């Protein structure tokens, strides 16, 4: 079976270089061209070049000229995309791909790897509770997770104990920094009576921190 | 650079349903097309290569049609697992240029939001730092707008919103508006408001709290 | 006493005679009670035989044309005698043999026919350059072997179709060379340039005027060039009383039979002249390269010597070839022809210094035996060929036939001849088993049973029918 | 020995068509035996030879045959920045064909290719094509592994090393038990020649009309060289397979190359993945050993043997001369693991320029006695030299060396009778194996029914 094993997740600061890998499974590389895509999320994708694993030979979308490069080495079954002079545009998920039979086709896609710029150094979470106002039947709570970074970090209520009912949105970008909230919804028969926590742990800076909700 | 224009952005649609998304390019390239799919938080997957040729694996409810310069995917009976982005491509030049893309998503009845609004913590004040949440809950269509006044005024800078994908066993959206003030600056007003306008309601759904006071 | 012939009881003068050469008989009427009319002459004679009843065949051998062997092949419309005797006579009785000589020269001066046919590929283009003088050049050496010497021109390729020949672009077509920075000829197999004439400056004036080719593969087709300036007689124009030196140019590998396939080519060869008005050989894209018999086959019949005159990069392949194609001769060409010249020279010499005797029309009965005498009276028994002969230098050959039996037929003639000379020694046979007395037999004679028999050569025969 | 020369059968094609070139049997998925003949100079759409292929359903009295249709149409396709072609005119469709299961192969090696780029391009070559087809479901597929996309400058640059750009792909061609189609190319690399390989399942599945350059990831192509011995030695110019190294799960090739060394000639036996196992050298320089190639036990050891012709040979005759007449070797194979040795038989043709030896075909068993038997073709032979076909008999020593019978030629001078053969199949299944044979200068081929021994 064909699959593209691209390399893990990377970041680093800005006016680095960086050297993605994806490795052939259960074929030769050598076999047929490989490209290498950027895919971000206002962006859209963008097709960087392709490289000829047989030979070495590279063609290039002029936009990347001189960022990427564009390498393989068939011994041990693997092509590379080196990015140079990073930036925070250069920051997005690259893919490797192939074709299935036509030889110009785009068939086959490694899994990605992200590839994130920047210069802010790994700092913890700030957590804060979310209690509503001094009504209704049903009540709903909220926790704010501030300055992080790097990603990702995992939010849970009562520690993991009050599951459904919850809605944890994608962290934004801060200044540098990240910060992402949660809320979640019950009845005012449950709450304030039912003591209800925050549980956000930052693996980066290895920090778990734990915030109950308190009302007004 | 060959342009390929993709239509349309996205589509609401259920179950059975046979769907059509269009390719456009700025010039004939002959079929030189292949359609692909990205399923939510997922890599990609190869559906058509040369116009119409099915990529081995792939069901036959899909389908490739289109000469010239204008292309076509059609879906018929639409599975659970076919929600998701779907993009074109040319090969016909060099550089392979993409299609803007399009998502498939899941259509179901109205909703208005469920408006939540949150003062400042003690500890983030005791900081320095003062943020005001508002939770926009489980509501449909997507297409949904948040405004914050300070005092009766519209407020625009410090604002930061975060948006859900469509919630798998219900089939609505939420989001959250989160504006950042710093403590100084937070107490120099006394009223906080977030406006939600959505297509449920002609009028905006409003949330509002006084410092010094509860 | 009783010899073989008495001893035999043989019944007529015929079975007399197939007894033993040295067997004679009496056709004599008055003989004796018991004489055996078949015996030695000796004993016949002795028992007062009629000298006239003597039937007795003596096997001989006598010169009918007997032309002096020249001493020069210069002047004349080729009234020159290179072998001698030209015809003789042998008369052979039953089981005998007779021996005669043949005298075989290599005459001085004698006329001289090159034709020289060039590789014109890419890489021969400072070959092309080197020889533009040639003709006057080597004018002026054989001057020094021959006054009628006359020279030619021809070129070749290979074959002008895909993948030999450049297809594309458009302009490859015209010129080959258009992806490099110089202009040359478009593609062409073969082509006769100049036919053989005593006009040298033709030969430098014509070769100024060539220029070279381009393909895509390393054999070429020369073979094709070969087989055509030797088939082509009246184009190339060869002489009938000249040595013809076939002079074949090349630093590459050759195409052969079979090769043509790759290019959708499967018509063998037909051996055939295809050179028209326009010079080249038209069957080069309908027809196979030639095949070593083929070529050796017309090279044979048309008395042709071919020289390979090749790089030395391939002079062992062409020694290999030259060893399946008698006759041939190699020389080492240097990779720009500029030793040329001497190679043409040292290939004449080497080519008329061999003397090799060949028979032709030889009657199954007739066996044929061979002393050679070489370099000097020096008799080599059993061999029919001579080396290390100069041009003016004579040889002989002592011959004998032998007979076996006598055969149906009494008149035969074959031919001995030296190879690649003009001149040949024809050998009229008559084989002598009959009597003269049988040509007046008495058919049904009063003698023989009363009419039951024949009356021939003394006694009586057992008629027709019986 | 029991072939009838007396009631024989004639299929015949279009005139020029040059049917009878190749042929070979071809069952049905019932099992019914029909004939597939190539006629690689037929006339195409625009009036203008491509080639083409015939179908002759079985029958006693013969006649003519329906086609078997392929696309003859030239094709472009821009794509990549290049713009893609193929070229039919003369491709040659039918210069081989051969069937295996209910599917049929049948090659144009002269067909034509090339890629445009700007002012740039790979130039204009044979790179040669297969064309497959399963009659009965009206399935088709193309295989044209020597397709390229690289341009002039780089062959240039590399110095002319992997130029598959004059492959000829198909100008012979065999397929194993298994399935797998193995393509010769006598003018791959520069004309060294070179052997590629796919699994016809594959080449079917991986195969879409318009796309002209695809992969097919199964396939095996063989290697380049820098040894001269291997320059312009046509490695290719004949096929066949079957069974060398005692494993029975690996099939061996065997491969002609009759310009091998300086025209010595040479014929190779090789595993699946190229390596060379034994090689023939050929007797004599220009004698084309290696021209055809033949597989079968002929001593009944169970254990295959190797017939290699030389159509060329130069017989020695009196005097010191030497007679182009063709011969034939006979390598009978050892027990256990050893090296095939000197040939055990010589054949050698008797007609001058006969070319004794230019087809070979294994006729199985032909009188029933337990020993495979051949028949030898001298397209040219014969004492009207019109062409003869030879029958040897097998036994325990190895082969007959004295034909058990001889098939003149039917047709007139100039026919090429026995130019291609084939045998080994019951086609009117009276128990006994039967012999066709082309005869594509005179459009026609003829059938030999083999019949009890009398
Ligand atoms: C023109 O024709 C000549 C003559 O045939 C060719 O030269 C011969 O080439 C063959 C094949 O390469 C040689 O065969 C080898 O013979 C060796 C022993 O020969 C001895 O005697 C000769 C006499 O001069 C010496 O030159 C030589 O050095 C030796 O003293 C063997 O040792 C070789 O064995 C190897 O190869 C064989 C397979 O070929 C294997 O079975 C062995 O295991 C081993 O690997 C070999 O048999 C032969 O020597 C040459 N003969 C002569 C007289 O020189 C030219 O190649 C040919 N030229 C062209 C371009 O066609
Ligand atoms: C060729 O030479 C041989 C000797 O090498 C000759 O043979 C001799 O012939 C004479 C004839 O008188 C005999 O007496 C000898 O007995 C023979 N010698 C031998 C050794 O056989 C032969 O005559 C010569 N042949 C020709 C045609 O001249
Ligand atoms: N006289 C016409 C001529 O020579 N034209 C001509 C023009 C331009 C190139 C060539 C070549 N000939 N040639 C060979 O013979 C072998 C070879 N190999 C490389 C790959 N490995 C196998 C050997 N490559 C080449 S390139 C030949
Ligand atoms: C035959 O040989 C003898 C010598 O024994 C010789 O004298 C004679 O000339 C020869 N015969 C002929 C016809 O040459
Ligand atoms: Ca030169
Ligand atoms: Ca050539
Ligand atoms: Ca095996
Ligand atoms: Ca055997
Ligand atoms: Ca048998
Ligand atoms: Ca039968
Ligand atoms: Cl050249």
């Amino acid at each position: 079976e064909v699959q593209l094993q691209q390399s893990g997740a990377e970041l680093v600061k800005p006016g680095a270089s960086v050297k993605l890998s994806c490795t052939a499974s259960g074929f030769n590389i050598k076999d047929t061209y490989v490209h290498w895509v950027k895919q971000r999320p206002e962006q859209g994708l963008e097709w960087i070049g392709r490289i000829d694993p047989a030979n070495g030979y590279t063609k290039y979308d002029p936009k990347f000229q001189g960022k990427a490069t564009i390498t393989a080495d068939t011994s041990s079954n693997t092509a590379y995309l080196q990015l140079s002079s990073l930036t925070s545009e250069d920051t997005a998920v690259y893919y490797c791909v192939r074709p299935l039979y036509d030889y110009y086709a785009m068939d086959y896609w490694g899994q990605g790897t992200s590839v994130t710029v920047s210069s802010a150094k790994t700092t913890a979470p700030s957590v804060y509770p979310l209690a509503p106002v001094c009504t209704g039947s049903s009540v709903t709570l909220g926790c704010l997770v501030k300055g992080y970074f790097p990603e990702p970090v995992t939010l849970t209520w009562n520690s993991g104990s009050l599951s459904s009912g919850v809605h944890t949105f994608p962290a934004v970008l801060q200044s540098d920094l990240y910060t992402l909230s949660s809320s979640v919804t019950v009845t005012s028969s449950t709450w304030p009576s039912q003591s209800i926590t925050c549980n956000v742990a930052h693996p980066a800076s290895s920090t778990k921190v734990d915030k109950k909700i308190e009302p007004r | 650079d060959i342009l390929m224009t993709q239509s349309p952005s996205s589509m609401s649609v259920s179950l059975g349903d046979t769907v059509s998304i269009t390719c456009h390019a700025s010039q004939g390239i002959s079929s030189n097309i292949g359609w692909l799919q990205q399923k939510p938080g997922k890599s990609f997957m190869g559906l058509i290569y040369y116009g119409t040729n099915l990529v081995d694996g792939v069901p036959s409810r899909f389908s490739g049609s289109g000469s010239g310069a204008d292309y076509s995917l059609t879906i018929s009976s639409l599975d659970s697992e076919d929600f998701a982005d779907y993009y074109c491509v040319q090969y016909a030049q060099l550089p392979y240029t993409f299609g803007g893309g399009t998502k498939l998503e899941i259509k179901r009845a109205d909703a208005a939001p469920t408006v939540s609004i949150f003062p400042p913590s003690s500890e983030q004040l005791t900081s320095g730092g003062a943020s005001v949440v508002c939770f926009l809950n489980n509501f449909y269509p997507k297409d949904i707008n948040v405004k914050w006044k300070i005092d009766g005024s519209e407020r625009q800078n410090g604002v930061l919103n975060s948006w859900t994908d469509q919630d798998s066993k219900d089939s609505t959206y939420s989001m959250s508006s989160t504006l950042t003030l710093t403590k100084d600056e937070y107490e120099r007003h006394n009223s906080y408001t977030c406006e939600a306008t959505h297509k449920t309601s002609t009028s905006p759904i409003v949330k509002s709290f006084n410092r010094n006071e509860c | 006493g009783p010899n073989i012939c008495t001893t035999r009881g043989v019944s007529s003068c015929q079975q007399c005679l197939a007894v033993s050469p040295m067997c004679a008989w009496c056709s004599d009427e008055a003989l004796p009670l018991g004489s055996p009319r078949c015996d030695l002459k000796e004993n016949l004679l002795k028992d007062n035989c009629a000298p006239e009843s003597i039937e007795f065949p003596v096997s001989e051998a006598r010169v009918l044309e007997d032309r002096p062997l020249s001493d020069k092949g210069s002047g004349d419309s080729s009234q020159v005698t290179q072998v001698s005797p030209q015809r003789i006579a042998l008369r052979l009785r039953p089981d005998d043999s007779k021996n005669f000589s043949i005298q075989v020269r290599q005459v001085e001066d004698y006329p001289v026919d090159i034709y020289y046919l060039m590789d014109l590929s890419y890489s021969m283009k400072d070959d092309l350059w080197s020889i533009q003088n040639l003709g006057t050049k080597l004018a002026t050496q054989m001057r020094k072997l021959t006054s009628n010497l006359r020279i030619g021109f021809g070129a070749f390729v290979d074959k002008p179709v895909s993948p030999y020949m450049y297809i594309s672009p458009p302009e490859a077509l015209e010129n080959p060379c258009y992806d490099m920075k110089t202009t040359c000829l478009p593609m062409f197999g073969y082509k006769h340039v100049l036919t053989l004439t005593d006009q040298v400056t033709r030969f430098n004036e014509e070769v100024k005027k060539q220029s070279v080719s381009r393909n895509r593969d390393a054999p070429e087709g020369g073979f094709d060039a070969i087989m055509q300036a030797t088939v082509c007689d009246e184009k190339i124009g060869w002489r009938n009383d000249a040595s013809h030196l076939l002079v074949f140019t090349t630093d590459a590998k050759t195409h052969i039979a079979l090769d043509g396939r790759l290019a959708g080519i499967v018509q063998p060869n037909d051996g055939q002249c295809h050179v028209g008005s326009d010079n080249h050989y038209s069957a080069s894209t309908t027809m196979d390269y030639p095949s070593l018999g083929l070529m050796t086959e017309k090279l044979s019949q048309k008395n042709i010597n071919l020289i390979f005159a090749v790089t030395e990069n391939v002079v062992n392949l062409y020694q290999n070839y030259s060893e399946l194609i008698p006759g041939t001769t190699v020389g080492v060409l240097s990779m720009d022809s500029s030793n040329v010249l001497q190679l043409i020279v040292d290939a004449y010499g080497k080519i008329r210094s061999k003397v090799e005797l060949e028979v032709r029309d030889l009657p199954e009965e007739l066996s044929l035996s061979f002393n050679a005498t070489c370099l000097n009276n020096e008799v080599i028994p059993g061999l029919k060929s001579c080396m290390g002969l100069k041009i003016g230098d004579t040889v002989s050959f002592s011959i004998e036939a032998k007979v076996r039996g006598c055969p149906q037929e009494k008149e035969k003639s074959f031919t001995i001849k030296p190879v690649g000379f003009k001149d040949s020694l024809i050998v009229q046979v008559t084989f002598d088993c009959d009597c003269a007395c049988q040509a007046q037999a008495e058919p049904n004679s009063h003698r023989c049973n009363n009419g039951n028999g024949t009356f021939e050569c003394g006694v009586c025969r057992c008629g027709p029918g019986w | 020995l029991n072939l009838d020369p007396v009631q024989l059968t004639f299929y015949a094609g279009p005139n020029g068509s040059q049917f009878g070139f190749s042929l070979d049997f071809h069952k049905d998925s019932h099992g019914r035996v029909a004939i597939v003949v190539g006629a690689p100079r037929t006339l195409g759409p625009s009036q203008e030879e491509t080639g083409g292929v015939f179908l002759c359903p079985w029958r006693a009295e013969g006649g003519q045959c329906p086609s078997l249709l392929f696309d003859l149409r030239d094709e472009t396709r821009n794509v990549g920045s290049q713009t893609l072609q193929t070229f039919k005119a003369r491709q040659g469709l039918g210069a081989s064909v051969v069937s295996w299961s209910d599917v049929i192969v049948a090659c144009a090696p002269w067909q034509h290719w090339n890629v445009l780029e700007k002012t740039e391009e790979a130039e204009k070559t044979p790179v040669g094509s297969c064309f497959l087809a399963q009659p009965e479901s009206g399935r088709r597929a193309e295989y044209s592994p020597c397709r390229g996309n690289t341009l002039s400058r780089i062959y240039v640059e590399n110095d002319f090393s992997w130029d598959k750009r004059y492959c000829e792909a198909g100008f012979s061609s065999v397929v194993t038990q298994a399935g797998e189609l193995v393509l010769g190319a006598p003018g791959g690399y520069y004309f060294l020649g070179l052997l590629a390989q796919a699994p016809v399942a594959d080449i079917f599945s991986s195969y879409r009309p318009g796309i002209l350059l695809w992969h097919v990831s199964s396939q095996s192509l063989s290697f380049d060289s820098s040894n001269p011995e291997y320059f312009d030695g046509y490695w290719g110019y004949s096929v066949a397979v079957g069974e060398f190294d005692g494993d029975l799960n690996t099939t061996e090739y065997v491969v002609g190359a009759p310009t091998w060394s300086w025209t010595l000639g040479a014929v190779e036996i090789l595993d699946s993945y190229y390596q060379r196992l034994h090689r023939l050298r050929g007797e004599q320089m220009a004698s084309y050993f290696g021209h055809s190639v033949a597989v079968t036990d002929v001593n009944g050891d169970g254990r295959h043997d190797l017939l290699v012709g030389a159509p060329l040979y130069m017989e020695s005759r009196a005097d010191r001369k030497l007679a182009e007449v063709g011969r034939v070797y006979l390598f009978l194979q050892p027990r256990g693991p050893h090296a095939l040795g000197a040939p055990s038989l010589l054949l050698t043709g008797t007609q001058l320029y006969g070319r004794f030896g230019s087809a070979i075909a294994p006729l199985g068993d032909l009188d029933r006695d337990g020993y495979n038997d051949i028949a030898v073709a001298a397209p040219y032979g014969g004492p009207s030299g019109r062409g003869q076909v030879l029958v040897f008999l097998g036994q325990s020593e190895g082969l007959r060396s004295r034909p058990s019978q001889v098939l003149d030629s039917p047709f007139p001078t100039g026919s090429a009778f026995g130019f291609s053969l084939r045998g080994a199949v019951d086609i009117d299944d009276n128990g006994y194996p039967d012999l066709i044979v082309g005869a594509y200068g005179a459009n026609q081929v003829a059938v030999y029914r083999a019949q009890p021994v009398v």
